[PDB]
RNA sequence: UCUUACUAUAGUCAGGACUAUAAAGGUCCGAACGGGUUAUCGUUGCAAAGAUAUCCGAAGAACUAUGGUAAGCGAGUGAA
RNA sequence: CGGCCUCUAAGUUUAUAAUCUGAAGAUUAUGACGAUGAGAAAACUUUGGUACCAACAUUUAAAAGUGAAAAUUGUGCAGGAAGGAUAAACCGUACCUAGAAUCUGAAACAA
RNA sequence: AUAAGGAGAGCUCAUUAGUCUCGAACGAGUAAAAAGGAAGAAGCAUGGAAUAUUGUUGUACGACUGUUUAAUUAA
RNA sequence: AUAGAUGAGUUUGGUGAUGGCUCUGAUUGAACACU
RNA sequence: AAGGUCAUGGCUUAACAAGCCAAUAAUUCUCUUAGUCGAAGCUGAAAAGGCUGAUCGACCACAUUGGGAAUGAAAAAAUCC
RNA sequence: GACUAAUUACGUGCCAGCAGUCGCGGCAAUACGUAAGAGACUAGUGUUAAUCAUCAUAAAUAGGUUUAAAGGGUACUCAGACGGAAAAAUUCGCCCAAAUAUAGGGGACAAUUUUUCUAGAGUUUUAUGUAAGAAGGUCGUACUCUAGAGUGGAGAGAUAAAAUUCUGUGAUACCUAGGGGACGGGUAAAGGCGAAGGCAAUCUUUUAUGUAAAAACUGACGUCGAAGGACGAAGGCAAAGGGAACAAAAAGGAUUAGAUACCCCAGUAGUCUUUGCAGACAAUUAUGAAUGCCAUAGGUUAGAUUUUUAAUUUAGUCUAUAAAUGAAAGUGUAAGCAUUUCACCUCAAGAGUAAGGCGGCAACGCAGGAACUGAAAUCACUAGACCGUUUCUGACACCAGCAAU
RNA sequence: AAUAUUUAUGU
């Protein structure tokens, strides 16, 4: 959905653009429940480093 | 952030106002245009007293003229008899013309040509003139004389130049010319073209039509549809730097570097100088807008010779006479 | 050979400052240079347009040089 | 070390041809002439950005600095000549440069 | 807008990371350039002589830089 | 502290609601008027 | 790490580290108003009731306004500069 | 006078005056001014000002927001409030229980934390169905322009009727051949889809939720949500395009006592494309979102199951009811019983106005008083009356005829 | 079956 909004004439999809901010706050909240559970446990770490999840997907408040 | 020097605002360039002369300064963005210097040796220096507005005489016969910058011109093809590929070698700026011209190669001998570009055409385009007549290749693939929508498929690109017989109706033109072998005269300027309205042709009893008179109709420009030769040449597209026309000065001094002189009105001179001269003040002095030797200004006034009956013409310009358009 | 305009070939503009630029501005302060705001003097003057002070422009629509062109029935040139 | 000499610009032309024209003449082309520009070598000598030599900036004769020359690179638009090439004649050479005897201003003129 | 309105300035001196010099890392030096501080001295006065001619406010007119009656009107 | 919890007049042709106003209770470091 | 302290605390110092509080106003700023509190006074059937902040007691500030220091066990003055 | 215990007579006549509220006075006033009587308090009595209570009238105890003041345009979401099952650790919160209680006891509940569970919330198994959205292209019906030296040869169009207007430079009407724009007939339904705004021709490409049935999986990961940010109809601003049609404005013709207007001939912004600004709506279900729960019936939408004929069933939607609720109208998948959370309201009018501030190019938007003035504003229903309201019923009311003025 | 002139005032 990132890289649709971004082709041609992304911008002017303006219906989805709840759906991207939908998206990334529904990872948000099982980011931040997988965190405290798996106590950055070997299981929690390699899904990070592939996915390339960095902090800022999850810790603070996502603003789009 | 901060706001940069040079302001990008749909297609024209504004700068920052640190002076009360560069406020009003607009110009078209054109980054594609060539940086260096021209082909020289299609070029020649544009000097003498004519650049002042005098004639072999020496007198002024051009009034607000002189003084501006040093120029060369030139030497655009207006006929592309020449057939044959020709690659676009670059998009250069002309300053004796409001459009851009481009450098283009004849693949076959290698010489190079400058030609009126077109809206859009860019360095590596490939154009071709079929007006010295059409090849053998082309011929053949259809296997007859000519296929009016085979033809248009294969030849009415961007640029090329064609017989206006050859361009289907509809289609933009902007380099058409008059006379069976003349040179382009119409809608040669930034932004014009013109379109082809008719065509004397008849139905070939297969759907195909097929050239029947010796003339076509094509709306210039003006908004006149006149009547132009079969075989006038005309090249697909647009002319180029479409906003030219939007430019904006801002100052006196860059007039200047145009050649242009300042313009005195009549009101600011003497009864002895011009029939608006005269009077205490500003007045007009009930007297109709003329020029210095008495040709009316303004009301409708036609300047065109009248046993000059233009016989090409189908349809007369449209007169605003005098009515506000905005 | 003055002067106005244009034209060709050339030349000149200490230093400093601001601005997006190393260089993009009819930008700023100020010499040369170019102007001639105000006052005084002078008025058979040093001078048939000068002197002193003050003031304005000073990278530009700038200034300057050597040539060239356009003037006298109709008006040449003219930011008038 | 300039001229003379070669080449050409702006222009000129009772040169030639053609054309226009009450006469005088005018126009176009070619030629000739025309600097305020361009011209080999020497402390011995005889193609078109693969570009160009307008403005502005930058860099460059290796101890450093500074001022030129020429060239290098780049910037801005206002888009920036022409042509030819590549055993010592003739002419100029004295003085004056405007506060102290010389140029223009009627003059030994506070310009 | 260099708005306005203020501060500083010369001489002697403590002090010195580097550069430079000298002697033998270090030491010394301003008969090296600079930096430097709430230091100090003298006089009425240290932008010491010369050079750069006020500040602010309200209006009319013309946007502005420019141009004009050479030699009474520059607007 | 186990007696302590209350209403009334007024909107509408009229009814029922909503909702303010005023009255009924107690009081003042009070003032004024008649005493 | 050392001193100081009955003891504790950068309380103090040296040398390292770049933390600590806050994120919805922590912090700071302007304006309006006010001495604070108590079954102390009045009031309600009552509410962690409401209002007042007289006489009573406790606390704070002031002594024409503003700017300050010392003496003294202690400023806690209608003092003093 | 009534509230509020207590009466007559005379005088005055919307005058003079009374008045806390409603009110009284216009020639026979229990309401004003006198006289008398009566009711009541008393060295006090009234009035004015103020406070508490009245007032659940800022409702923590303890309110309300469909139609009466009051649900935000929307839901993703930081902070913050609230939120499963069965055990355990710690706090010793909570309770005995105080006196701001030393030290203990009790363990249901509460807080942080731990281990397990699957009913909540999610993921996989291409669902079906579907006008959410976006990109690149196209289709067609009509319209419009041009052309044919078209046929035809004087009318056409407009309106209640007309006029302005079109037409002999050949219109309307009937054709042929090209060009150009936006629009979306049927299907179509109480139908469906998205957070809402809103979304209806077509092909391809692209996009997040949601629904049904089966298993599987994670194992409370949930709901609400100030602000910030994002989205947000039409109209509008700005730039560049487009321009057939419609149409603010401006102008003309009628109608009319007058006619800016309603009607008509025409017509510019604008509607459309692209990129930004703007953020206000009867942005509505006049009803915030979400969770638990309560009895039936008849339709309808997309699925599932079945002895698929017809009956069960999950998630929506719409009518009519029961209990109940409501001022009533009505609702009854909620306007009921409860709960969570956010927003908002506190008599009318002034006023969504002023001033300062913030946002914007502007238009305007957000936010938001006080003074002065009132005792009323306001909602639903009931019975009438009225309607250039519907349908009936009587009358020389009308039509018709005769006679008359 | 898609018709459509004009009708102000009442201490
Ligand atoms: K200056
Ligand atoms: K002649
Ligand atoms: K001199
Ligand atoms: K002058
Ligand atoms: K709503
Ligand atoms: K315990
Ligand atoms: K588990
Ligand atoms: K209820
Ligand atoms: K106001
Ligand atoms: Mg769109
Ligand atoms: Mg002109
Ligand atoms: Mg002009
Ligand atoms: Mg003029
Ligand atoms: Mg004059
Ligand atoms: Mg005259
Ligand atoms: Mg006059
Ligand atoms: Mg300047
Ligand atoms: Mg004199
Ligand atoms: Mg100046
Ligand atoms: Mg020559
Ligand atoms: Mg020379
Ligand atoms: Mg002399
Ligand atoms: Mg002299
Ligand atoms: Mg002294
Ligand atoms: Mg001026
Ligand atoms: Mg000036
Ligand atoms: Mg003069
Ligand atoms: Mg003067
Ligand atoms: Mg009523
Ligand atoms: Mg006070
Ligand atoms: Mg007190
Ligand atoms: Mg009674
Ligand atoms: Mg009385
Ligand atoms: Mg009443
Ligand atoms: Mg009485
Ligand atoms: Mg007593
Ligand atoms: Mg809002
Ligand atoms: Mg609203
Ligand atoms: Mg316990
Ligand atoms: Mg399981
Ligand atoms: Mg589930
Ligand atoms: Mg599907
Ligand atoms: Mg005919
Ligand atoms: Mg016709
Ligand atoms: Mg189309
Ligand atoms: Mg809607
Ligand atoms: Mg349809
Ligand atoms: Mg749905
Ligand atoms: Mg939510
Ligand atoms: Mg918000
Ligand atoms: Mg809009
Ligand atoms: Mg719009
Ligand atoms: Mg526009
Ligand atoms: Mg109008
Ligand atoms: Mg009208
Ligand atoms: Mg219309
Ligand atoms: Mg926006
Ligand atoms: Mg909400
Ligand atoms: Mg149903
Ligand atoms: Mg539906
Ligand atoms: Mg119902
Ligand atoms: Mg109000
Ligand atoms: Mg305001
Ligand atoms: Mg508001
Ligand atoms: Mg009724
Ligand atoms: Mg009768
Ligand atoms: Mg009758
Ligand atoms: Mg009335």
């Amino acid at each position: 959905l990132s890289k649709a909004l971004e082709g041609h004439g992304g911008n002017r999809d303006k219906n989805n653009k709840r759906s991207l901010r939908r998206l990334c706050h529904k990872r948000q909240r099982l980011l931040r429940y997988m965190e405290r559970k798996e106590r950055g446990s070997g299981r929690w770490h390699h899904m990070l480093e592939t996915l390339g999840l960095t902090p800022a997907t999850w810790k603070g408040q996502i603003t789009l | 952030i901060v706001t940069p020097y040079v302001r990008d605002a749909g297609m024209m360039r504004t700068y920052k106002p640190h002076t009360p002369g560069i406020r009003h300064l607009k110009r078209p963005i054109n980054d594609h245009l060539w940086k260096g210097r021209p082909y020289l040796p299609l070029t020649f220096p544009k000097k003498g007293q004519s650049k002042g507005g005098r004639n072999h005489s020496g007198r002024v016969t051009v009034r607000h003229r002189g003084g501006g910058h040093k120029r060369r011109i030139r030497m655009v093809d207006f006929e592309r008899w020449i057939p044959g590929p020709h690659t676009v070698l670059r998009i250069e700026y002309d300053p004796g013309r409001s459009a851009h011209i481009a450098l283009v190669k004849e693949e076959a001998t290698g010489r190079k040509s400058y030609i009126v570009a077109a809206d859009g055409m860019r360095a590596g385009d490939v154009v071709q003139s079929y007006r010295s007549g059409l090849p053998q290749d082309l011929l053949d693939s259809m296997g007859g004389v000519v296929d009016p929508g085979i033809l248009a498929a294969r030849t009415c690109w961007r640029g090329n130049c064609l017989p206006v017989s050859m361009i289907p109706v509809g289609t933009q033109i902007y380099c058409v010319g008059s006379r069976p072998d003349g040179k382009a005269v119409f809608c040669r300027s930034a932004g014009t073209y013109a379109t082809i309205i008719s065509k004397e042709e008849e139905t070939r009893e297969d759907g195909t039509k097929v050239m029947t008179g010796k003339f076509v109709n094509v709306r210039l420009q003006s908004g006149e549809i006149r009547r132009v030769s079969k075989d006038a040449c005309a090249t697909v597209g647009i002319a180029s730097n479409i906003m030219h026309h939007y430019r904006q000065l801002g100052k006196a001094g860059r007039s200047r570097w145009l050649n242009i002189r300042p313009t005195v009105r009549g009101l600011a001179m003497n009864a002895n100088d011009h029939p608006h001269g005269g009077g205490r003040g500003k007045s007009k002095g009930n007297r109709h807008p003329v020029s210095p030797w008495g040709t009316p200004a303004k009301g409708g006034y036609k300047t065109r010779r009248k046993s000059n009956v233009n016989k090409w013409v189908v349809t007369p310009r449209v007169r605003n006479m005098g009515v506000r358009r905005n």
